[PDB]
Formats: C-alpha cells, sequence, structure tokens
RNA sequence: UCUGGUGACUAUAGCAAGGAGGUCACACCUGUUCCCAUGCCGAACACAGAAGUUAAGGUCUUUAGCGACGAUGGUAGCCAACUUACGUUCCGCUAGAGUAGAACGUUGCCAGGC
RNA sequence: UGAUAUUGAAAUUCGGCACAGCUAGCUGUGUUGGCUUUCUAACCCGCACCACUUAUCGUGGUGGGAGACAGUGUCAAGCGGGCAGUUUGACUGGGGCGGUCGCCUCCUAAAAGGUAACGGAGGCGCUCAAAGGUUCCCUCAGAAUGGUUGGAAAUCAUUCAUAGAGUGUAAAGGCAUAAGGGAGCUUGACUGCGAGACCUACAAGUCGAGCAGGGUCGAAAGACGGACUUAGUGAUCCGGUGGUUCCGCAUGGAAGGGCCAUCGCUCAACGGAUAAAAGCUACCCCGGGGAUAACAGGCUUAUCUCCCCCAAGAGUUCACAUCGACGGGGAGGUUUGGCACCUCGAUGUCGGCUCAUCGCAUCCUGGGGCUGUAGUCGGUCCCAAGGGUUGGGCUGUUCGCCCAUUAAAGCGGUA
RNA sequence: GCUGGAAGGUUAAGAGGAGUGGUUAGCUUCUGCGAAGCUACGAAUCGAAGCCCCAGUAAACGGCGGCCGUAACUAUAACGG
RNA sequence: GAGGGUAGCGGAGAAAUUCCAAUCGAACCUGGAGAUAGCUGGUUCUCUCCGAAAUAGCUUUAGGGCUAGCCUCAAGUGAUGAUUAUUGGAGGUAGAGCACUGUUUGGACGAGGCCGAAUUCAGACAAACUCCGAAUGCCAAUUAAUUUAACUUGGGAGUCAGAACAUGGGUGAUAAGGUCCGUGUUCGAAAGGGAAACAGCCCAGACCACCAGCUAAGGUCCCAAAAU
RNA sequence: AAGCAGUAAAUGUGGAGCCGUAGCGAAAGCGAGUCUGAAUAGGGCGUUUAGUAUUUGGUCGUAGACCCGAAACCAGGUGAU
RNA sequence: ACAUAGCAUAUCAGAAGGCACACCCGGAGAACUGAAACAUCUUAGUACCCGGAGGAAGAGAAAGAAAAUUCGAUUCCCUUA
RNA sequence: GCCCGGAUAGCUCAGUCGGUAGAGCAGGGGAUUGAAAAUCCCCGUGUCCUUGGUUCGAUUCCGAGUCCGGGCACCA
RNA sequence: GCCCGGAUAGCUCAGUCGGUAGAGCAGGGGAUUGAAAAUCCCCGUGUCCUUGGUUCGAUUCCGAGUCCGGGCACC
C-alpha cells in the first residue's frame, strides 16, 4: 500500500484464462529408466510400484533428456518425438 | 484534424493509422503501402 | 495585515541531463553514448554517427578521442586498435 | 626546381594595395545542327570548335597599412593555511583578459609532364 | 395519474387492420381497439329502521343511495428538505480571501550532472498531403547608386555585404558542408525486430549499430523505419468495432471469453480514491499543538521620537540672534509593523481608583553664554533630578477640544 | 410558487409482432435454405399525469436606474436629449 | 392539595434551544463492545561489538505511508573502493571586454529654410551581453607509490519537525538568533580544557586504577597553576 | 492427515493427499528446450541438479493482537414523585 | 316460517405459565468498524426481540453426482484449496 | 461519434408527391395636402444552399458536402 | 494593498473575436412663412485614453500607465 498512490497491481494489465480440462501428463524423464532389467514391460501399474511415477493425473509422457542404453520394451499412454527415436533406437513397440 | 483508417483491400482488414486534416483535401486518400500475409503492395483506401 | 499581491509565473521545466556521459580515454562498447545535445555542440568524427538532433553514438568498439579540426568545431573519434 | 590534380596544417596561409609575363597547360571568347536546358534568356548548365587576346581570372616578386597568431614581466580572482567582524588584511601554489617586444605575405604528402 | 386482477350485462358511436365493389375515396364485409353513456346480482354506505340486548362497537335480515367507479393488492412514471446516510482538496512566512496544481525553454545554479522558494521571464493541450523521403542546382535581410508608376518603403538592374535574414509554432543550443530556397519523380508518415547504452525509487521516458521481407529515389556509392532538435498529452478497470490456426464445462454447434489492431475521459486538483457530491455554527463537543496566530517578553529599525553635518537662501545690509530648500550620517527601542525563539496539562486582557519607584531628551524653581536684549517681558543654547507638577464638562475611554486657575499644568520605563 | 386551459411536442409499465440471429427435418455435397418446432432478440402504431405552451395572482416569494446640457453677474435646475 | 395522561426517530412549549428525576443541539440502564483513534501518556534486569537520518519521488499529502539513500549482523565475489604525481579531456562562473542584442555622457561628422533627425574618435554598464577566459572541483588512464575498503545476494530496522557557525548566492531594506538552496565543520548522538557562566565558535575524542612526565587552545601582579 | 487399537501413554497401522525430480506459452500443444515470428535470424524465460519432514529463534497475516483513554452510532427496556 | 347464529344445563381435563434457554429450527433484523473518506459491497444474515419442540432438532430413500469402466439415501471428520 | 428538420423576393412564411414558383412587410414612381405621417394606384428583381448522378425533364429522389434547431447522453 | 468594466462625432450609446469605424441629439447652409418655433433636404470633422512589444497588419492581445463605477473589508 503505497499510499493514497495506488499500489502496484493497478497499473499491471490482466490476460489469460486458465482452462478446464487441462490435462497434466506426468512428465517422467527418460534417464530414470536406466535402472531396472529384462526389458519386459513399463506399466502403469508397475511404473507406478517401482517408485518412479505418484498420482499421474492422465497419461505419462517419456520425455526424453537422458539415454536409454538398452534394448528395452515399452508400454506407455503417448511420446515424444525424440524419445520415441531412442526407444525405437535400441528396439522396443509399445501401445500409445 | 480527423483519424481515418486505411483499408487494405486484397487483405480484408483494416491496419493503419492516419491523420487527415479534413477540408484541406476532403476527398478519399488512396496511397500505395505495405499489406503482410499478401507480401505486396495494395492501394489502401481512406475509410 | 493587507492583502499582499498575486504572484505570476514560478512554473519551471523538469530537466534533461545533457553533456559528456563517457570521457576520454576509456574503454566503450559498440551501442554505447558519447555526448548529447539539444543541437550540434560536438560534430562526430569517424566511428561516430549521429541520432535524431542528439546522442553521439559510437559506432564499433574500441577508445574515445575528443578532437578539433576547424577553428571552432570539435569531433569525437574512435579507434578499435589497441 | 617549376606548372597542374588530389590530400593534411587553428587565416602565421586571406583580403587590401602595386608590377611581370606566356598560353607548350587553365581562361577569354566562335556558335547552337546535335547531348541537355533555362517557371525567359543557351549569360549559366551541356555540346561543337580554335583565327584572336593577356586587359581580366589563376600564376609569380615586393608593402606589415586591414584582420589573425603571439612570449617575459606585472596587477584582479583564487584551492590550502593564519588572524579578524573589518565591503578585511597577511603567507604559501597555480596564473589569465587587455596592452606593449614582436614573429608572419605559408607549410608539408603523393601522383603525370618539364 | 395510467395498466391489469377482484369485475358483470346492453347500446351508441370514432378508429386502425383483413377483404370485396367502384370515381387516391366511399358502401357492405370480419378481426380489432378505444369513447361516451345505461342497467344490475359482486363490492362499499361513520344509512335509517328490527333481533341477539337494557347497550352509538360488532354480526344478521329488510328498505334506501351509490355501482362495475371507488377501497384493496401487483408493476410503472413523474412530485418529494417532510425524514436518513453522507461529501464539501491541498499549497500557504498561522487561516479563510486572491493566485496556483502536468508537461517545454532559459536565468537563479557557484565553468560535469544535479540543486529550493508565493524568485525573475515566456509558451502548449497542435498544425502540414505537402511545411515528410530522395536526386540535382541556387544563396540572404540590409547600405548605397539611379530609373514609367513613387508610401519613407509594392517589381527592376549594378556594387560592397560571414550571416546582422530564414528555419509552421515561445525560448536556448545549432545551421552559409546547409539542417535555409526552388525544380523532377515517389510513399521508408513500412512489417518482424535489436547487440548495447543514458536517465531512473517504481511505472514510465528517450538514442540505437546491424539483421531478414517488400520497396522508393539515384548512373552508381548510399539515403529513407516522419517534419534542425526539446513541448502538443492520461495507468487500470469496463465497454464498441475489424480480424483470429486459440478455449468453448456429456458430444457436435452456438453464447460468451482470451490474443492482435484500434475508439470512448478539461478523470486539467493532470500517479486519476467513486460510476455520482455544496455550505453555517456566537449552542458547540472530543483528541492534540506553542510544530501555528491574538496579549506580553526577545531580535531587528522599515516607519516613529530626538539630535547632527553640509550650505543655497530668508532676515532692508549680514548663511550661522532665530529660520535651513535639494542631499547625507547616527542614537533610542515608548507607536504602526517584520520574524515565530519560550508559554495552549490556561502566563487573566483595555481604561479608572489605591500605592508608588526610576531615567533626563527639563514644564516651574537655581546658575551662566548669546541675542536683530533701552527697561519690564521674550527667543535660543549649555550645566543641573534636590523638590514640586491643578480642580471640573464631554465620551467606556487612551487621545483630544473647552472653562477657571497656578510658580508650572514635562516626556517616558517599570508584563 | 400556486390556481385555471386544452389542442400539439416530449414520455413508462402494459398491448401489439414487420423482421433479424442460433439450431437441424430434409437437402444441392462444399455449401447455403432452413421450411416447421423450441428458443435469443425485437420495428412503426396506440398508451395518462408531469415539463414545454397560454392567461390570471404581490396583505404570495420577491424587485422598486444611470449619463450629459440649459436661467438678466454668479448659484442650483421648473425643463430637454 | 388529592388523584390521572402524553416517552427518545418521541413528548410538552405565551418560542429561550427552554423542560423531561441536581444535565440535554437530542435523557438514562444494559447488550453489539476490549467500537475505532494516522493522536497524547506508560513499557520494568545487567555487560560487551558496531552504530545513522531529519533528504529525493509520489500521494485528500505535508506531524502519516511506500520505495531508493544512510547503519547492522550472515554468506559470497574478491582487487573492483580512497587520496597523491603524471599525462589527455568535458564546461563558459570569478575576472576581464565592448566585436554581439541592449543601456549610456562627451568632441567633430548631415539631415530645413536658428535648433533636431544615420555614421566616426576618446570613454563606461550588465543574472537572461560574450571576440576571450583561470583557480578549484568532475569522469578515464589495463598508469606507479603508499594504506583499507568496495561490490552481489538474503533476514532485521530506524529516520522523512533539524540548529548554529565559515563562505558562494535569491528573497528582505547589502534587518534579524529570519527564511530558502550549495558546500564544509561541530552539536544532535560527545563527556573534558579555554571563551567569567554559555548544546552549535577554539583546541581534543573518555575501556579502569595511580599523590608520575611532556605538550595543544588560551595565560603567567592577587582571587587562580605559571615571567612583576 | 482424519480414524482405529493403546498407563487422557506419542507408537503401531493408515500412501487419500502435499512438495520435489522439467520448463515454456493466454491456450491448444510442444519438450531439454519452447514463445513471439515469414524465418534454422536475433531476443525473454529455462537446461547442467537438491529437495524434503519436524523443531529453537527474527519478522509478517487473520483474530481485540503492546497497554490505558474519547466525544459518538444502532438495537432492547426503565422513568412525568 | 324451515333452520342457523344466539341462549340454558351436564361431563371432560386439552390448553395457558415457567424453564440452563447453553445446543437447534423457522418469523423479523440494525450500526459502530474495513475499504486508510464514502453510497454498491463488508462488518453479518452476526448481537437484541418473538414463536415451537427435543435429549438431541434439521436433513433423508435420487426428477442426484458423473462422462470412465460408472455408483449409488442423509449427516459429520481429513484433503481437494 | 448517431438519427431528423431544412437554407424558398432585401424580411417572414406557402405548395414545392421530376414537364407544373405564391402571398404579406420592405423599395421605387405617381395622387392626396399648408408639410410630413397615414391612405390609394403601378411596378420589379426571388435563391428555390456547394456539386454530381436515376435524368423527355430535379425547387422536387439519392448521396461526395457548410451551417443551425429537436434528441443524444448508457454500468469507463 | 487586491480582482474586473472601460475612456468609441461637440452629447449619448453600437460592432469593435489583428487586413475589415455605425446610429441618434447637436452645428452650419438652403426651403417653408407676416416673424420665430416646429417641419423637410444637404453636409462635415470622431478619439477609437499616455506608450511600447507578439506585429503582411492592433479601435482589437499583453503589460511599463491616468481617471472613475462593481466587490474589498477577515479573529
Ligand atoms: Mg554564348
Ligand atoms: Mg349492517
Ligand atoms: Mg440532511
Ligand atoms: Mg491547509
Ligand atoms: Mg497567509
Ligand atoms: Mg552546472
Ligand atoms: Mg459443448
Ligand atoms: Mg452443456
Ligand atoms: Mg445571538
Ligand atoms: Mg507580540
Ligand atoms: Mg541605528
Ligand atoms: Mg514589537
Ligand atoms: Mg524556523
Ligand atoms: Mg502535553
Ligand atoms: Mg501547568
Ligand atoms: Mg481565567
Ligand atoms: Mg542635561
Ligand atoms: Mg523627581
Ligand atoms: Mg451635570
Ligand atoms: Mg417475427
Ligand atoms: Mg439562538
Ligand atoms: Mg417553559
Ligand atoms: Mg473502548
Ligand atoms: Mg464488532
Ligand atoms: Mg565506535
Ligand atoms: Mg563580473
Ligand atoms: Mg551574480
Ligand atoms: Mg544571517
Ligand atoms: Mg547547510
Ligand atoms: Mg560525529
Ligand atoms: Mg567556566
Ligand atoms: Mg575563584
Ligand atoms: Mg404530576
Amino acid at each position: 500500500f503505497e499510499g493514497g498512490q495506488l499500489p502496484l497491481f493497478r497499473r499491471l494489465p490482466k490476460r489469460g484464462f486458465t482452462n478446464i480440462n487441462r490435462k497434466e501428463y506426468a512428465i517422467v524423464n527418460l534417464d530414470q529408466l536406466n535402472k531396472f532389467e529384462d526389458g519386459t514391460e513399463v506399466t502403469p501399474a508397475l511404473l507406478v510400484e517401482s517408485g518412479v511415477v505418484k498420482n499421474e493425473k492422465s497419461g505419462i509422457k517419456i520425455l526424453g533428456n537422458g539415454s536409454l542404453d538398452k534394448k528395452l520394451t515399452v508400454k506407455a499412454h503417448k511420446f515424444s518425438a525424440s524419445a520415441a527415436e531412442a526407444i525405437d533406437a535400441k528396439g522396443g513397440a509399445h501401445e500409445v | 484534424r480527423v483519424n481515418v483508417t486505411l483499408a487494405c483491400t486484397e487483405c480484408g482488414d483494416r491496419n493503419y493509422i492516419t491523420t487527415k486534416n479534413k477540408r484541406n483535401n476532403p476527398e478519399r486518400i488512396e496511397m500505395k503501402k505495405y499489406c503482410p500475409r499478401l507480401n505486396k503492395y495494395t492501394l489502401h483506401r481512406e475509410t | 495585515k493587507k492583502g499582499v499581491s498575486s504572484t505570476k509565473n514560478g512554473r519551471d521545466s523538469e530537466s534533461k541531463r545533457l553533456g559528456a556521459k563517457r570521457a576520454d580515454g576509456q574503454f566503450v562498447t559498440g551501442g554505447s553514448i558519447l555526448y548529447r545535445q539539444r543541437g550540434t555542440k560536438i560534430y562526430p568524427g569517424e566511428n561516430v554517427g549521429r541520432g535524431g538532433d542528439d546522442t553521439l553514438f559510437a559506432k564499433i568498439d574500441g577508445v574515445v578521442k575528443f578532437e578539433r579540426k576547424g577553428r571552432d568545431k570539435k569531433q569525437v573519434s574512435v579507434y578499435a586498435v589497441a
């Protein structure tokens, strides 16, 4: 309250609106997969209970900022473009 | 001393601002200026 | 206890900051402001370009020098060499 | 060296006067068909030319009378110190302006021809 | 005061609208509002009689009078200090009064920048389709000298003109390379931007080399993202119009939002409290201040009271017996003020009675000089505080005028 | 201000319902009509008192001027503009 | 005199702001209620270290606030901070001057039919007049000598009522212990010694003890230390 | 966390949730980078890893929020001796 | 005049009043204060007043939530925040 | 910134729905009659606001236009 | 000591928003008619208050200025 002079949040103008459906993918990075083995699957029933992700709002996107380093097989919700190259680099399908 | 806008005839909008000082040229004023998304020079009409 | 006359003017302008803004010798950079005036008290020289009737500003890198080349006129140059 | 072309030098270089020549190089003129054009006129701009002329421009040698530059000494002001309520002194550094001594009738780069 | 409900019947008309037929206008012809009346069952009668009952309330019947109006609800307009919540700016050598409130330019400002006052001077709330961009070319107001008209000066030439003119606007800084004046073309008075600076509490504010797309002018090199600069404007919120690859609450559309471009404010008290606002209190009330006045102390001496120089002149003659134009220099702190230093958790304020006490710039009395001093009176000046300094009319008076006296009816300080 | 006046302008609820938009039955199938239904809006026209308009009222509120010139010496004006 | 009525947005009034349970420009008693108060007064045990401001901008704002400025602990960065010599620079005051716009008193100079109308010589004046133009300060050397700061981030504030001297100035009357800016010092927030006493002037900064010595400002016959 | 057991035992279970591991933009959406944008040009904000739970201090916010003080307002009543 | 208001006897114990008015449910309902003033707003549907019950009153057996696969009366506690 | 009314003898009004311009006040000249005022004749010029278009033809219908009267004026 | 209105034929008023001066009373000369008064023609000079500046141009806008009318006047 600047003392009668109107405050800093009256000069600045407002803009925006949020949403009603702003689907927040739980963004698991690609580096975190470099801990387990046998290459069977990754799974919204398993990728929770290996402690990696918790309370995924909707969808579990594979953003790629690590290194795959294994011929792994995924089964995710939906992908990123560069990380979908890394899974098909060493070899493995999915179900988007 | 009247403000008036110029109209990109092929662009289908209004984009510029001028100052037509009223009774010294009361007619329509048409120039050649730039109008993007068409990347040419269209006539712009004093409406 | 008598009613004194009314003053007339008061009423000053604000100010503008003028004069030199860098000085002879130091090292300037290619956007900086050398000198500024409401007229032409210092002409530009090589590697210094005018603005809108003000703000002699250096084109490129270097150090600055003040200099005269007439009997009254004065100019500013910047030499990038070192 | 000298004549011309382009540079730098704060008019110390320029104006003001006076004498000297030639056009090998600038000018002056000979015209307007063409190149081009004068809110008009080819005086100027451009073009075509070479019989004349050094009077003029420009060049060169004198004149400090016009401006310009300009020292040594002084005096006013003044940062620091001291004393004092005086429109002040006193001591220690920097130091003009005007005015005089005067210097001065340009200097030097690079090109093409003598 | 209207609409519509309670709220019913009948007639007269005057309409617009839907159709026919004829001469823009009339007949029938159906919707369809109104307008006047006329009844009668609703409703009302502080309307007389009868019963509850012996009772002016009330309930019930009977006869009368009004009557589809009123009275009542619901919605809508105008009246409305009768009554209520409220606002009524600040700056200020205390306050109201007068004037001011933001931007631009000087000076004060003390050779960087900055720097106040109710200090001194001026402007603005725009204007220009060319007075913007480019390529070329030209140089001025004046001073002379003559020349149909004569402004002293509206054109024409010649010569000496360094800026003494001009720059749309007020001033300073600039400009004769023009940034001034003409002539040909044209829209860069563009779009997306920006390294880095200057200023600055913040929000703002200006200056930008170069980068891409599209150009204009020019032979080309280059210039151009408004006018020689610095003024000419106004946050947010909310709403309007034109686009939109964006969201659009089951899904598909819409309504609405958001972006991007733009308009609406003398919100001028100009960082704008709100969409909307003026006065008196001597009937005053509370919280505070000597931050801030009136009375009185203090500082200062403009005015004020006294001296004082200089000397023109007056005094028949002689400047100085007395008088002193024009001009200057000081003491006092008694008047009128200036400043706000102490006092607002109270320092009682004018005159008069009571009672004094102290200075001397002396009113009487004492002592002298000098007189344009015959004597008696009188003018002027020096030393002198010991003592004296009147009774009445008038007004609150101070002051003042007036009457009758006296040796005289002194001027002041002491809150 | 108050009373009196009745024509005209100016109005609100309400009565009216010319039309414009959204939507899809069907449809050219790319491409606008949209019948109908339901909804969002709503046009002229009608709709009083007030305010405009006219006239009256001061023992209602309120109001009740300036400037020059002139007379048988001067003075001022009965008077004039 | 006895009974009775009218009650707070109210009542009564031969009208005065009078009266309503020693009162009243709207009575009293509870409850909302610990109303709000940018305003006064008050806030309690001790010692070490460091220690300011009274200004700027904007406000229904001038005795209030918010931000920057000035202090403080804590981390960092760590040679960037301070003076001095050297060189190079920006700008137009004090001074000077009349070439510039302006103000001036003197001499000759022309410009009708007895006093005046452009220029020239010799002099002067200026905050808004400068052909000139210093002392100092001010920014920068990738400069060298000496010393101890500086800056970035993050917690905690306080100040926005200043005063007198010394000088450059406006206002005032070359008046004030006046007011308003610059720039220094001291007081505020600083005790001692001198100025008879005396916050602001002159010396100088108190950690405590001692019956020790030199010295500063002012003094040396006596009160009162020191030279008749 | 609530609850459920338990010397009103502070210990056992309860993984609903919160914060953090990835940001950018109004949003769709995109991702170690997006956003404006015609641009792979230039910019702003990010990337290279330390957050988290409880508590002792310093300070803010909502509550009366360092104490003590006003005239004054609005309800509900008692009073004409 | 037919009956009804009205009028006269006999039975009945239904009501009224009080409560801790602590808690609850409906009727009616202020202002001081905050916004640095103030009128929409907020203090708050809070305090006072009145009415009716209970040991608990109110709510309540979907014309609901939801959007995937649906599960399911009301109340209350924690998170969503 | 928005919707209408129109600029009709020198003054005031009239029709001015495309072939289709009127009044009264004023002015001038006669008459009156001692001289003016009245009073009575006889007269004229309009402007159909700037300008283009649907035009056999526009004072007349559109709008590129100047000026003023009636409502605008909303919760910035 | 303060803010406005202005000095407009000899008298009274008018526009007097920078190129852009009007009326009526008065005066004079004709006519009238026994003579004056009326009455009717035809005429003129204004002053745009002293003075400077923004001035293609100021009666016109500022203020160095004289006079008077409207409010000042506060505790
Ligand atoms: Mg020739
Ligand atoms: Mg009855
Ligand atoms: Mg009232
Ligand atoms: Mg005040
Ligand atoms: Mg005052
Ligand atoms: Mg300066
Ligand atoms: Mg939907
Ligand atoms: Mg839906
Ligand atoms: Mg009285
Ligand atoms: Mg006093
Ligand atoms: Mg004196
Ligand atoms: Mg006094
Ligand atoms: Mg003071
Ligand atoms: Mg006190
Ligand atoms: Mg006391
Ligand atoms: Mg008393
Ligand atoms: Mg004596
Ligand atoms: Mg005595
Ligand atoms: Mg008597
Ligand atoms: Mg319809
Ligand atoms: Mg009274
Ligand atoms: Mg009484
Ligand atoms: Mg209290
Ligand atoms: Mg409360
Ligand atoms: Mg210390
Ligand atoms: Mg001087
Ligand atoms: Mg001076
Ligand atoms: Mg002083
Ligand atoms: Mg000072
Ligand atoms: Mg100190
Ligand atoms: Mg002492
Ligand atoms: Mg002693
Ligand atoms: Mg009684």
